[PDB]
RNA sequence: GAGGACCGAACCGACUAAUGUUGAAAAAUUAGCGGAUGACUUGUGGCUGGGGGUGAAAGGCCAAUCAAACCGGGAGAUAGC
RNA sequence: ACACAGGUGGUCAGGUAGAGAAUACCAAGGCGCUUGAGAGAACUCGGGUGAAGGAACUAGGCAAAAUGGUGCCGUAACUUC
RNA sequence: GAAAUUCCUUGUCGGGUAAGUUCCGACCUGCACGAAUGGCGUAAUGAUGGCCAGGCUGUCUCCACCCGAGACUCAGUGAAA
RNA sequence: UCGAUGUCGGCUCAUCACAUCCUGGGGCUGAAGUAGGUCCCAAGGGUAUGGCUGUUCGCCAUUUAAAGUGGUACGCGAGCUGGGUUUAGAACGUCGUGAGACAGUUCGGUCCCUAUCUGCCGUGGGCGCUGGAGAACUGAGGGGGGCUGCUCCUAGUACGAGAGGACCGGAGUGGACGCAUCACUGGUGUUCGGGUUGUCAUGCCAAUGGCACUGCCCGGUAGCUAAAUGCGGAAGAGAUAAGUGCUGAAAGCAUCUAAGCACGAAACUUGCCCCGAGAUGAGUUCUCCCUGACUCCUUGAGAGUCCUGAAGGAACGUUGAAGACGACGACGUUGAUAGGCCGGGUGUGUAAGCGCAGCGAUGCGUUGAGCUAACCGGUACUAAUGAACCGUGAGGCUAAC
């Protein structure tokens, strides 16, 4: 059985689940709305999301922390510069998640994911 | 669930030194042998404690007649009358288990300053 | 937790250093000893001019086990290896006249008072 | 693990009575573009609940 | 005797001044609220139905927001019931408190036990496993031979295989009530009782005694 | 500086176990295993032809076929089954 | 017979460890093995870890665990030395 | 010499084990050993047969939990006896 | 049965019989007690681990209340094993001139099947149950359970010569087995923290990350879980078995039986737990819900339009100590359902950076710091959208009023 426990295993072993919310955290910071599965997201939640809080207290101790999580210097930088601020005022709940219907190749049911502001 | 935390904490002690794993106890337990309760002493390493609240317990291991007896001390028990500390050991780590293993010196912790 | 097959370690000075547990008493299809179970033990060490010699078939009570006891406050006292003290088949009284290293009170029976008025810890 | 008699027609129709599909025949309108979609997703245009979310 | 329906709050210990630990399972006993008595004319049989908990007003449905109307009780979680014995006689929306179970020593715990799921033969029936190794093929928890040669040639109702274990009704029975605790509205009582934390007891008096 | 020496990769084998058994594979995989300067191993040619060859010998092998290969013929052998 | 986990001669052979063409991680270079998405039942493969016991398993220590390197000290019966 | 050979046979005696149809040592009453279809030994060697011991362990008592691949649900394709 | 029904043993899982091994009840005894011997009643539950051998068996060593006997394809290979027997190799003894042979040994020696139907274990869908709906029940029937030691009191009494040593009745503790549960004690914990080896990378130092079985390790939250802790095997009834009776004739005597009335076992029926109204014999109770027009015709049987869509349900979404999928449960902004967030706990164990000491490895201070999963408490920050959908319009044909 499964009582209480929590992350999906995604069909991935525990490199490759670590690897793949590596990669889609650096990507949601990027472009600030990917499309993926439905539970792909949702797992992406706990992942960006403990960044963003961490990206709220600027210091040094922080920001190789952030690095440590995201081996991407430049998602390091736009998390600390400029969603560190721009979640400066909101207590969680920095991603939403839109349904968007299914994929063609294997019926997978898909959704946006997306920062809650996106500065526009 | 405040109603076990309420329920646990109003049997806690508030006589608890703050030891540490490393820390040498000594442990004065009561014990009745058929109607004399007598308080008895175990003094040995602290080598594990579990911080649970009201179900926290420590681990003493001392060496006794040439024999390891380990005892699971469950503190905030009224059996447990007082826990000494005597000295303080400098250890990095949480578990003292490696010392079931030595014996001697080979077991010496070095004193905490 | 001393099932068949089990060496003890000897904590009197009957003569034996080693010996196998080869029944566990006191009911059918029963499993483990704890430390005021009685066993019937072979004697595969022991000491040349002792009381007991290698290959005796006797009875034993376990007096220290790494499995360890259970107190009514819900702690435990365990130990670094296994004991018994060697008993006789017929009057089961401890062969031996010594008590090596402590003993718990589990033992406070009224068949085992000359081994809590021998055992120098409990 | 094999067959000892062929299944019939009426069999092979009997394990499929549960085989049929389920419309959906619960689609939801958008209250800013009247788009038709399924209930809590976007729409075809990228509308949802009113909001343009998409584009 | 009448019971009351509680809530497994969860498990704790008591220690005694004597040095036991005594493990409880902590059990919120709510004021049970009588919504139907029942009469050997009407119904065939004497029982009271009663109610606990509060349940929001816009999950209540209106078959039951009007059979809570006519006792003039609030809303609860649910319905028990409760079979009397011949001598005690309640009235609808009577309030029972856990002050019941002052003198009563024993109890006898319902719940629904914790869902283990689909469960195999070696969990759900304690079948000993085979070999894991010397020889075997394929064959470690599975349970073996199910029946017999021809002259049965069938397998027999009631065999013991896999399939759903737990989230059952389990009755343990005859357990120690430590203390109740009027004010909090507390019982607890000595060892385990079914279900997982939150989930709805039903404590009996012991019946065996 | 010898060795049908030793340990151990390539290489050549095939002892054990599990998997596989309508297989990924008409003999394999995986983990171990033996030999590894030699009675080794391998390439490319050649030569031996069926009551014949070749065989450190198993009735082994001779094109997924072997106590007498395969193909065609006698031939629609014969068949008290 | 297959876009088949097999077979297939020779040549070239970088770095850091290492005795090494072992192995681990990398370069040059080449790829991600042509169904995916979920879920996280039994059971089955392939692994990991276990209280106390330690061969009680079993036809049999089968399988697994364990041992494992270099230097130095030290090493028995027997022996065709 | 009760042996890769001994039917009776688990002969008998000794050893080993709490207990040993196997093992080791013998005895000789060799059903039905025996001297190049070699007899008795024999260091070394063996993926050889049997037995014991120490280590070691999920082999086991008695299994528990975990990690991946299936199983399972969805979408696509789509067998077999 | 030769157009194939796979043998012995082991394992796993059983199931029945009773000619009963233990426990329960009796009669007799060459039954003082304690131990027995024998027969009768009784099948509820229980009914060893090992050494040897392929073994069943047997013999041994220790247990045990006891280690029952039989059936079930000498139960059980589309469940496992493959040691034995019984393929092809080889050898010994033996027999044959020989090829070879031996219920003679001896080493070696491929065990396939994705389950259609029955059966079984679970789990749904449909329809029915007659207006629909939401509940709670009743309980006809099923099922589970149903074992027992040892000590102590009675009492060293009854008995006996002494030795020894009870019945009945209680009290406590175990063993095996079951059910439940994680509070404890632990296991696990590849989603937590740290140590560390090799090497690549982030320009480099310092920090980190990848890979090496989770690289190897040391710890460890929740969950799951046993070895851990709770509980349970009743008591009571009712009918009886064998058995003992009372009254009592046939047979002026007797006589347990023929009339009658008593006792009497773990069996039987209940009592204990669980399932259960598809119990089509489809029950009961409480509550809720809808009381609109017309038109068409063979016509007491309806059909078709417009109107209105109720209670409720389903679907969807957030989900769950529920779960293969369905189902089940909670929730859906009148909102704590999940994620996040905040605080705390827990676990690791004194982060980084800086400073100081030292030649440096490194130590020390900041500092029990920093990180911290599934935990607890909270908090609408994110997502749980108005809809729509299904189901209707008072319900067929004695008594009372």
């Amino acid at each position: 059985m499964r009582h209480r426990k929590s992350g999906r295993q995604l069909n991935r072993n525990s490199s490759h689940r670590q690897a793949m919310f590596r990669n889609m955290a650096g990507s949601l910071v990027r472009h600030e709305i990917i499309k993926t599965t439905l539970p792909k997201a949702k797992e992406l939640r706990r992942v960006v999301e403990p960044l963003i809080t961490l990206a709220k207290t600027d210091s040094v101790a922080n920001r190789r922390l952030a690095f440590a999580r995201t081996r991407d210097n430049e998602i390091v930088a736009k998390l600390f510069n400029e969603l560190g601020p721009r979640f400066a005022s909101r207590a969680g709940g920095y991603t939403r998640i839109l349904k968007c219907g299914f994929r063609a190749g294997d019926n997978a049911p898909m959704a946006y994911i997306e920062l809650v502001d996106r500065s526009e | 669930s405040n109603i076990i935390k309420q329920l646990e904490q109003e049997q806690m002690k508030q006589d608890v030194p703050s030891f540490r794993p490393g820390d040498t106890v000594e442990v004065k337990v009561w014990v009745v042998e058929g109607s004399k309760k007598r308080l008895q002493a175990f003094e040995g390493v602290v080598i594990a404690i579990r911080n649970r609240g009201l179900h926290s317990a420590f681990t003493v291991r001392k060496i006794s007649n040439g024999e390891g007896v380990e005892r699971v001390f469950q503190t905030h028990s009224p059996v447990v009358d007082s826990i000494s500390v005597k000295r303080r050991g400098a250890v990095r780590k949480a578990k003292l288990y490696y010392l079931r293993e030595r014996t001697g010196k080979a077991a010496r912790i070095k004193e905490r300053l | 937790m001393i099932q068949e097959q089990t060496m003890l370690n000897v904590a009197d000075n009957s003569g034996a250093r080693r010996v196998m547990c080869i029944k566990v008493l006191g009911g059918s299809h029963r499993r483990y000893a704890g430390v005021g179970d009685i066993i019937k033990i072979t004697i595969k060490e022991a000491i040349p001019r002792g009381k007991v010699k290698k290959g005796d078939v006797l009875k034993a009570v376990v007096v220290r086990t790494k499995k360890g006891v259970r107190r009514p406050d819900g702690s435990v006292i365990r130990f670094d290896g296994n004991a018994c003290v060697l008993l006789n088949n017929n009057s089961e009284q401890p062969i031996g006249t010594r008590i090596f290293g402590p003993v718990t009170r589990e033992l406070r029976s009224e068949k085992f008072m000359k081994i809590i008025s021998l055992a120098p810890e409990v | 693990a094999v067959q000892q008699n062929k299944p019939t027609r009426s069999k092979r129709g009997m394990r499929r009575s549960h085989d049929a599909l389920t419309a959906v025949t619960s689609l939801s309108v958008d209250k800013t573009s009247g788009e038709k979609h399924l209930r809590h997703h976007i729409t075809a245009d990228g509308y949802y609940r009113g909001r343009k979310v998409i584009a | 005797m009448i019971g009351l329906v509680g809530k497994k709050v969860g498990m704790t210990r008591i220690f005694t001044e004597d040095g036991v630990s005594i493990p409880v399972t902590v059990i919120e006993v709510e004021a049970n609220r009588v919504t139907q008595v029942k009469d050997l004319a009407n119904d065939g049989y004497r029982a009271i139905q009663v109610t606990t908990g509060a349940k929001k007003a816009n999950r209540v449905t209106k078959p039951e927001a009007g059979h809570f109307a006519k006792a003039g009780v609030e809303a609860g979680r649910g319905l028990w019931e409760f079979r009397l014995a011949e001598g005690e006689e309640f009235t609808v929306g009577q309030s029972i408190s856990v002050e019941l179970f002052a003198d009563v020593k024993k109890v006898d715990v319902t719940g629904t036990s914790k869902g283990k799921g689909f469960a195999g033969t070696v969990k759900r029936w304690n079948f000993r496993t085979q070999d894991a190794t010397h020889g075997n093929s394929l064959s470690h928890r599975v349970p073996g031979s199910i029946g017999q040669n021809q002259t049965p040639g069938k397998v027999f109702k009631g065999k013991k295989m896999a399939g759903q274990m737990g989230n059952e009704r389990v009755t343990v029975q005859s357990l120690d009530v430590v203390r109740v605790d009027a004010e909090r509205n507390l019982l607890l009582v000595k060892g385990a009782v079914p279900g997982a934390t939150g989930s709805d007891l039903i404590v009996k008096p012991a019946v065996k005694a």
